């Protein structure tokens, strides 16, 4: 093309920053995982966040047993219960773009395939120091910086879930939140009718009696 | 079974070897300055392959789908393993008398 | 279905990311080395992406109701990031092989 | 500027040079891969001589 470029750069230039930025990031995950968190709870904590839990799975799926029994429990818990670290996650990445930038910026790197405009020139080019030269040209550090940012899903993909990469209050309070959403509900039996959508049609005995019955082990 | 592993190696493998080639050919024209823009159809006949192949033979291993009704795998649930409860299991029955009392 | 299970819908949204990701990957690999630049480069992407979809369907068959409710995710799931890992390895294999 | 280099300006005719149809070329390339492999080995056998 415009340009003549000595291949040794594409073999000692290119290659290392991808290797770096890798490894770097898989540090970075399991540093992160290293030392997390340790975190301990008292006992009525966790027996509030429990009746908490059983209060909203009791309004949510009251519709499954008999009105009696629902409203029973909704006697209850109205009368007598309610109402009686990150510097390694951030930091390393400026450093290491802040040495990348000193001990690598000064000569083209590489070249986008599609076109671009003047807007794109001032982001591509930090290092050279050239005028006329075109924006698809890109300096050592656009393509750290881009080799950074294009490693997410593959980040997600070769490692567990998603890591690598940057981005109750009061018991009282959430006693009456709860008080009063529970008030507004009311009991809807889900089996008033069950009987006529079971005798709609005949059961569904087909490949039930496949396969042979189990003898022994494996 | 692990043949699809094999499979996608070689695809893999065609797929570098399809872009070392084309790097070498790219390297020799730049040498004799021919503005001609020569691609060989072999090339790309075998990359295209490659690519195809290597995306066939990897869409076979991402895994397997579930059926997302709750109610399909305790069709063979039985209550004789519902009863179980390890906490609070007991060792103080006629097992121990039966083998070596 | 009156049940619904979190556990298979987070593995199956997990298949379809992995087999989105690896894919897009491969097609900007080799899109890379077959030296295609500029919009016209692009239309392979897409072209990739159809392809991807249609082995989707060989994978789901018959009786799809099972696993998804609709179609629309197994065709337009995940066209933001693939398209990152697109470009960039574009980029990479643009560079290291047509460039010097 | 001086000539260029004999063994690339006479190798212009014999390398990337059309031969026959689509089972040739590769053919030829392989073998000139094979040779450049050997090429390669013969230049690390003179490193302890």
């Amino acid at each position: 093309p415009e340009l003549l470029l000595d291949s040794n750069i594409r073999l000692w230039v290119v290659l290392p920053i991808v290797i770096i930025t890798f490894f770097v990031g898989m540090i970075r995950h399991y540093v992160s995982i290293l030392l997390q968190s340790d975190k301990k709870l008292t006992q009525e904590q966790v027996s509030d966040s429990q009746v908490l839990i059983r209060s909203r799975v009791l309004r949510e799926n009251g519709k499954y047993i008999p009105k009696q029994s629902f409203l029973t429990r909704k006697y209850y818990f109205n009368n007598p219960e309610d109402g009686f670290g990150n510097v390694t996650n951030v930091l390393p990445m400026i450093l290491i773009g802040g040495w990348i930038n000193m001990t690598f910026s000064g000569f083209v790197t590489t070249k986008v395939p599609f076109p671009l405009t003047l807007r794109f020139k001032p982001m591509l080019q930090q290092g050279i120091e050239l005028l006329t030269l075109d924006a698809s040209w890109v300096s050592s550090a656009s393509w750290y910086f881009l080799n950074v940012f294009g490693l997410r899903s593959i980040y997600s993909l070769i490692l567990g879930q998603d890591n690598a990469a940057d981005q109750p209050a009061d018991t009282n309070k959430a006693f009456k939140t709860e008080w009063e959403a529970l008030e507004l509900t009311d009991h809807q039996w889900a089996l008033d009718d069950v009987e006529e959508e079971l005798m709609a049609k005949d059961l569904h005995f087909e490949g039930m009696f496949k396969k042979e019955l189990q003898t022994s082990i494996f | 079974p692990s043949l699809w592993k094999g499979l996608v190696g070689i695809g893999l493998f065609a797929l570098a070897h399809a872009a070392f080639s084309a790097a070498q050919h790219r390297s020799y024209m730049r040498l004799t300055e021919k503005e001609d823009e020569s691609l060989p159809i072999d090339i790309v006949l075998q990359t295209l392959l490659a690519f195809a192949v290597t995306c066939y033979g990897i869409v076979h291993i991402a895994g397997e789908f579930k059926d997302m009704d709750a109610t399909s795998e305790l069709k063979n649930k039985t209550f004789d393993t519902l009863r179980n409860h390890p906490s609070f299991y007991v060792f103080n029955h006629r097992g121990r008398v039966l083998f070596r009392p | 279905p009156p049940f619904i299970s979190e556990a298979a819908v987070r593995g199956n949204a997990a298949v379809l990311d992995y087999c989105r990701t690896s894919v897009s990957a491969l097609s900007g690999a080799t899109a890379g080395i077959l030296g295609l630049t500029g919009l016209y480069g692009f239309i392979f992407y897409l072209l990739a992406s159809v392809l991807l979809s249609l082995l989707l369907i060989l994978k789901a068959g018959r009786r799809w109701n099972k696993y998804f409710k609709s179609r629309r995710p197994l065709f337009t799931g995940g066209l933001i990031g693939g398209l990152f890992t697109y470009v960039l390895f574009w980029t990479f294999l643009y560079g290291m092989v047509h460039v010097y | 500027d001086l000539p260029l280099t004999g063994a690339q300006a006479e190798l212009e005719g014999e390398f990337g040079k059309k031969a026959d149809g689509l089972l040739g070329m590769f053919l030829k390339r392989l073998s000139s891969q094979l040779i450049l492999l050997q090429a390669w080995t013969s230049h690390l056998w003179k490193m302890f001589y």
